[PDB]
């Protein structure tokens, strides 16, 4: 969906779209490659009423 | 594999870009002026613009008014909140009707927001106290090391953790949590039996930084504002087994997070998402509710509630003299718009018939499809929309995939109808 | 106090001139002159303030703008003056009696204003000395617009800026007497003055609040909490005098307010016979009570009533009636609530809107302005023409409409006896 | 000032003899009404009999809360005086029983005086000392401490024991502090620093406090009055303990729970013990209730058997209807909707509408207490609209008519006035005709 | 811990193959129709598939749909859920009524997770543990065999104090959870030595184990959903889970549960094993109840709900018209009704046999005919409770066989619903009726 992605499919720098493969098949492989799955805590207000 | 429910097929209104709709689309079949007028409704909320809006969905029974209500909470999308409810849920014993109707009224409104999260995460090296007194912990990462002072709060939390020196923990800066995850790697041969779990060195560097979007809602807000909800200390543990059951949150507690949930969008930080409120079985509703609900509907923050009902001329609950269109006094009656959802004719009972065979992974004869609609047409569509399954099962027990009319025909032998009770009471 | 459009956010003022005189349109009011009047009388006597225990009632057809009014009473009343609108169904909860509940409501609207006059540095920050005991030797250097000056601090000060943990070149806010600690970001901003400025504070309160502060140990959470108790009468004995003693003192003023209570016909014999005594004591508030059914049954009586009301309440109200609109009325409050809304109607469209709007109802045509606006945002069209106020119609539907059709069709709907023709057959 | 209802009552107006004057105390007529009130008056000032009932009994709009607020205000602020509404009674937290129970005892007040001594000054020493033997005590073997206070009359040393010095440390108080020392319970209060040291740091947060004017140990009478109900309260819910499990106590609510009889016997008998002393006296006041027609049959009930109590205030009722079927019962038709057990316990005190002088007279006053002048044709047209409909709504209506002749600029209401607050305002007849 | 109870006799609905209902067995008699819609409600159930359908049981008294619903239960055996309920018990204090049908339907939801544990079992050679005085170090080290194969372990601080709060001794076979930590002791080699205390208490050897001494073997946590919900709803749930109290649980954590369980379950963490709520007496929930039922049945999450009502029509409570068998058409028009009929004679004679025969009651022929004739007569309940009556009479009777005169005492000396109402018809003077007049007097 990220639309820079998009544009560095436009660009057509064969390396550009390697690394771009690369980042996908990381994805696949494992999802810890791309982004560690975020430890979900409660948010968070600065101060009560 | 997959469990069907009764409105699985259900997956939109089928609405094109013009807003008119097609005969056969998103699982619906006829009612397009209904859908059409929800496709409208649809937009009116999408714009996110006016507060308090509620429309009645007025029709006989078996005539898709909650089919209705799901295709507009599966088109608007996951990211809106729709509440759907019954009249009877508001009855509740521990707080009065009213709390219970304004809770779920700002239940239904939502906030999106962004928010920094600040995380440690280290094995332990050193523990020394500052002397109840601060502690000072060292912490290495792949990357490198680092000593901290931690507040008393988590100092508590940390031996109450049972932390000992070379253990792993994670240390959130929000809501000052610790946790321990596990036993360092590097001590894995330091016994040959004991209960350890060893954990590896945490990659990176101790002190990290990410930034995430959460969904909230105002009710959410109230609640926190309101009583403890979490924490590792003794003294949140009183403080939240202390008074246990549900309050009637004041309105200067909800004008204070209105307060704060307008500076948070005028910060930029947060976003709102206007959602949908659905109550069916309005008629269950006392004429309490309904008085009240018209005093939420002037409100100046309130969903787009719609309501469906399914009684004509029937008596206001409560109230002995108040004969109203569809039990809604007619205070609350001026307030609504009313949408019609009309009956079905044979041939759209057929193709409903048809669609939910091929949703439910069935095969019928055409000639027992047949039959199951002209009796469906006899009696009722929902009959022959619950016979499905058990021709079904009869199907199987015949070592026969598809089915054909003596399953149907058995089916309707086995098990009668409310009609045929009836009558066989008589 | 950031909110989406209701149907009442266009009323920003009464609309009264300097001799009481209301204005054909003004301030969101069309028309209601008499009404108008009766309004901008009760707002001076309660900005005078020398009259109390006075019940002012709103009568004539629904939907007549008696909330309307109300409304605009509050608004015209602004801000620093309480103006307490619960609806009748509010006062009945299974934690606080009605009596109590109903004295709360009094009281909430009843303000008293403290002054608090409180020594406190404002400042820009310099460079902090904090030393070990030779208690503890320490100085800090505040910089304002005009001085750059030193001063020396004590143990407990100390011990509140090593505890708040200040930095250098912020802002920096500290209360002499209360001691507080306020921080501020960097200097966009800078001081304007002296270092120490005696500035007062005003502090607006009501009696129910000063109540539930004195009420327990730590009763300022049930301000929020809403689970106060039904506190002891002693209590609010010991509130009454020492406020009386201290406006004898000069040290604190009364602000008295307005009290609203909607739907009036809701409360039972016995709200109504304590809310007789309640207005008679001193330091009770003016009432504005709004009611639109003729002649009723009053709840917890078996009988009927001139308002819904007893006759002993009635002979201590005032009544102001309101007569219904005209289609020239209807015409221009539609064309106010479209400017509100964004909305740009034409002219035959204004005209069809406003004879819809005076055959069924005004809130019905309110309510189609939105959906005929989505409905040509469908056809990608700026101003709204008459085909898409007749396709509103026909999509959308008034009282009277469907109960014509559930009148034709009544053997499809549930009827009062719970019998239903389920069957489309037969 | 506020206006309220009864504002201009100032009281009963009545002769040293028992003869009341015809307009006097904020009274108009009423002239057998305000004997009855003066009767009653006289005996509730008696202070002998307990359990006594009356009945203010009329219509509506005819002054029994009226007469009611003038004994409140004759028996003066020495007298227990509880007003309620009788829908009042019915709480969700405990039986309508028990809080009429409460309400009714909270009316016998109790005058109980007690002399206390207090040490109180600017702290100058504190010096420590051990015994003369290391044998003599456990531990650190503290023995008293000296403490040497400034007032404005001079100073004084006093010797403290290990428990003051206990209390003096558990205080935080340093040399300069104002301190407070109670003999009576070795109670230490540390009120602040003195205003001597205000100015010793130029940036500090201390609450500075004068020198204790007077001497330093000033023995003192202290008179209070206590009701009945604060010393069963007391004892339900004490204010002692500083323990988690106290704290935790304290942070709930205060919900009123059924204190049972044994409570109330203890208390009686220590009341009974200490007046016997003569340290304190019972002073039975006057219990209220207004709208006795909306109780309950068993609150009805309950106040038959609370009359036979031993300590019982003078209950006085208002009832404004007749032959009216009581709450909570289906066929009993009853005089004054009080069951005619209770009425036969009970004194009417009948009260009888007014005429049209009377209207006028009280019309005058109101409007003289409002700060309102009012014209003579137009009070005329006042009194009459009044008689024709309500006098209370015409007594209501001298403030709307105030307020226009205001925004006129007017001193005074004139007759077109009255006229316009009558355009403007409706009453409930002309209410009821323009819904018809 | 079991009693013979009235459907103690039923072992399930007793089918074919084809779902054929036999004509007698598993202890169910005749009811062919009803049975066979039974069956197919069954393999709906055990399918898996289908969700939220609403099933009605009706017909007269007696005739055996609580059986009915005892027999579908037994057929679903362990490992479903079945949660049987009365309508008596809807109407509580502490909880909406819809939040105690919630709960209920909740506790119908049945969530399988399957784990892989690693244990060590052995019987132990030696154990030493080297405490210090006055010092918090500890030393140990243990020695575990098993038939094929010995190895020493040395101990850590956490395994030290596990194994000397069990007090393991070196005549023990036990073994070790090297994820939990627990020591369960399964038996015991050989004597202690013979010391002055404790002498023969340890007879019973245990045989020691064979194989790996560290071995995996897989663990089931069998959960209801309504669990989860009450663990996740608080902090002191967890207590709530057996004190009960839990309060009205907020609804955003349903549906945040909802779909929490609906990623397990998409994941193949957790296996979802949905089952079957029966209500008894149905006609005495409110119609804010059959208002609920009818969204509650919608969801996806629900089971498969069958009810028994037999008052036919009548008025249904909260309203003030009869409906056609105590339910609302709104829910009626939703359910699909099984019917039951009277019994035969035959099939009558033949209950009550499989009832002596499940009571241990001998009963001869002539005595079995006549409690089928009274049976056939009064009512099928009255002969079973009759039966247990007769057979205590007979063993007064110092008798191994229950007689004719044995139940024609029973029958003389315990009344039925009839007799009993003629002697109150002949006798009304001696009761008090409606209006509260009686003579207790006999002159
Ligand atoms: N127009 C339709 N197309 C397809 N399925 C339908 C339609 N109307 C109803 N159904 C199916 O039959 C059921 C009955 O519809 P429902 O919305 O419950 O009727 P109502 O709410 O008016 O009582 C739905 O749950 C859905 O499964
Ligand atoms: N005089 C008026 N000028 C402008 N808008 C009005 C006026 N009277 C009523 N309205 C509007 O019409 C609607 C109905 O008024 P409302 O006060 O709710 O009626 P009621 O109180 O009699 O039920 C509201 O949207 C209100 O803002
Ligand atoms: N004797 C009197 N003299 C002067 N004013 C009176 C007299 N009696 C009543 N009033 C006035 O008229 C009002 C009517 O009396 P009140 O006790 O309020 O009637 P109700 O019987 O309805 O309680 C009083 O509030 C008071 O202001
Ligand atoms: N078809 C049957 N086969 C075996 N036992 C039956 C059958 N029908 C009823 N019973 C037994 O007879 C008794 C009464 O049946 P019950 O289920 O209580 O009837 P109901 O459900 O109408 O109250 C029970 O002990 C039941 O097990
Ligand atoms: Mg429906
Ligand atoms: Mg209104
Ligand atoms: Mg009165
Ligand atoms: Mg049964």
């Amino acid at each position: 969906s990220r639309a820079q992605t998009k544009a560095t499919l436009a660009s057509g720098n064969f390396m550009s779209i390697v690394n771009c493969l690369m980042q996908l098949r990381k994805v696949c492989n494992h999802p810890n490659l791309f982004e560690v799955r975020p430890i979900l805590t409660s948010f968070v207000l600065e101060h009560c009423v | 594999v997959t469990r069907t429910a009764a409105h699985t097929h259900i997956k939109g209104l089928g609405l094109d870009e013009s807003g008119v709709a097609k005969r056969v689309e998103g699982g619906f079949v006829g009612q397009i002026e209904a859908r059409e007028a929800c496709g409208v409704i649809v937009d009116l909320i999408k714009a996110k613009k006016m507060s308090g809006r509620a429309i009645l969905l007025a029709g006989g029974p078996s005539t898709g008014k909650t089919a209705l209500a799901l295709a507009i909470s599966q088109e608007l999308g996951p990211k809106v909140p729709f509440c759907p409810l019954v009249g009877s849920e508001l009855y509740s014993v521990e707080v009065k009707k009213t709390e219970t109707l304004m809770e779920n009224f700002r239940r239904a409104i939502g906030l999106r927001i962004k928010e920094t999260k600040e995380v440690y995460e280290g094995e332990v090296t050193e523990l020394t106290p500052e002397d109840i007194s601060h502690v000072i912990v060292g912490l290495k990462s792949a990357k490198g090391t680092k000593t901290l002072r931690l507040d008393p709060t988590i100092y508590e939390s940390i031996q109450r953790e049972k932390v000992s020196i070379g253990d792993v923990i994670y240390i959130e800066a929000n809501t000052g949590a610790v946790k321990r995850v596990g036993r360092s790697d590097a001590y894995a041969t330091e016994f040959d039996l004991e209960t350890e779990e060893y954990v590896p060195l945490p990659k990176g560097e101790v002190h990290k930084k990410k930034e995430i979007v959460q969904d909230v809602t105002l009710h959410d807000l109230d609640v926190a504002n309101a009583r403890p909800q979490g924490g590792q200390d003794v003294i949140s543990m009183m403080g939240q087994l202390l008074k246990p059951k549900k309050t009637e949150i004041t309105e200067k507690l909800r004008q204070e997070v209105n307060k704060v949930v307008a500076k948070y969008i005028d910060q930029g930080v947060a976003e709102l998402i206007p959602g949908v409120l659905f109550i069916d079985e309005v008629n269950m509703l006392d004429i309490e509710i309904f008085t009240y609900l018209n005093k939420a509907l002037e409100s100046n923050i309130a969903p787009v509630v719609v309501l469906a009902s399914n009684r004509g001329m029937t008596t206001v609950r409560g109230t002995e003299d108040v004969i109203s269109p569809h039990g809604v006094p007619p205070d609350l009656i001026d307030r609504l718009l009313i949408v019609r959802t009309l009956p079905y004719d044979k041939d759209e009972i057929r193709t409903i018939i048809e669609r939910r065979a091929t949703v439910e992974r069935l095969q019928v004869e055409s000639s027992a499809l047949d039959l199951l609609a002209t009796m469906g047409t006899e009696t009722s569509l929902r009959y022959a929309l619950q016979l499905l399954a058990p021709c079904g099962i009869l199907a199987q027990t015949s070592n026969r995939k598809e089915i054909v009319v003596n399953d149907v025909n058995e089916a309707k032998l086995l098990f009668l109808d409310a009609k045929r009770s009836t009558k066989i009471l008589e | 106090s950031l909110s989406l459009i209701a149907a009442h956010s266009h009323i920003t003022g009464l609309g009264l001139d300097e001799n009481l005189q209301p204005r054909p349109t003004s301030e969101g009011m069309v028309g209601q002159l008499q009404a108008r009047r009766a309004a901008g009388v009760i707002l001076k006597m309660v900005q005078n303030g020398t009259i109390a225990g006075r019940a002012v009632l709103v009568a004539g057809p629904p939907s007549t703008g008696k909330t309307a009014l109300a409304m605009g009473v509050s608004q015209s009343l602004g801000k620093d003056v309480p103006f307490t609108a619960i609806a009748g169904s509010e006062i009945f909860s299974l934690e606080l009696s009605k009596t109590e509940a109903l004295t709360q409501a009094f009281r909430k609207s009843i303000g008293i204003k403290i002054k608090e006059e409180t020594e406190l540095i404002e400042g820009e920050v310099v460079e902090i000395q904090i030393d070990r005991s030779i208690h503890k030797q320490g100085k800090l250097t505040i910089k304002t617009t005009d001085m750059e000056t030193i001063y020396e601090l004590g143990n407990k000060m100390i011990d509140g800026l090593t505890k708040e943990k200040v930095l250098a070149g912020d802002v920096i806010s500290i209360d002499k007497a209360s001691g507080k600690i306020t921080k501020l970001g960097r200097s966009v901003q800078c001081p304007e003055g002296e270092l120490q400025k005696r500035k007062t504070v005003v502090h607006t309160v009501s009696l129910h609040e000063i109540d539930v502060i004195n009420s327990r140990t730590q009763g300022f959470l049930a301000l929020f909490t809403g689970d106060t108790g039904e506190i002891r009468s002693e209590v609010r004995d010991q509130i009454n005098t020492k406020v009386a003693e201290w406006k004898e003192e000069g040290k604190a003023e009364i602000v008295p307010g307005v009290l609203f209570i909607d739907e009036v016909h809701m409360l039972d014999i016995e709200c109504f016979s304590f809310i007789n005594r309640a207005l008679e004591d001193e330091f009770a508030p003016i009432v504005m009570m709004a009611t639109n059914r003729g002649v009723s049954k009053t709840r917890g009586t078996n009988y009927k009533s001139p308002h819904g009301l007893p006759l002993d309440l009635l002979d201590r109200s005032i009544i102001i009636t309101t007569k219904s609109y005209n289609e020239q009325e209807i015409k221009t409050i539609l064309s106010i609530r479209a400017q509100e809304e964004e909305v740009e109607l034409s002219s035959d469209a204004l005209d069809l809107l406003t004879k819809t709007g005076v055959e069924t109802s005004l809130r019905y045509s309110s309510n189609l302005i939105s959906v005929a606006q989505q409905i040509a945002m469908k056809r990608k069209n700026n101003t709204v023409e008459v085909e898409d106020v007749k396709r509103a119609y026909l999509l959308f539907l008034d009282s009277a409409r469907s109960v014509k059709y559930v009148q034709e069709n009544e053997s499809q709907y549930i009827d009062d006896q719970g019998n239903v023709q389920i069957s489309i057959a037969k």
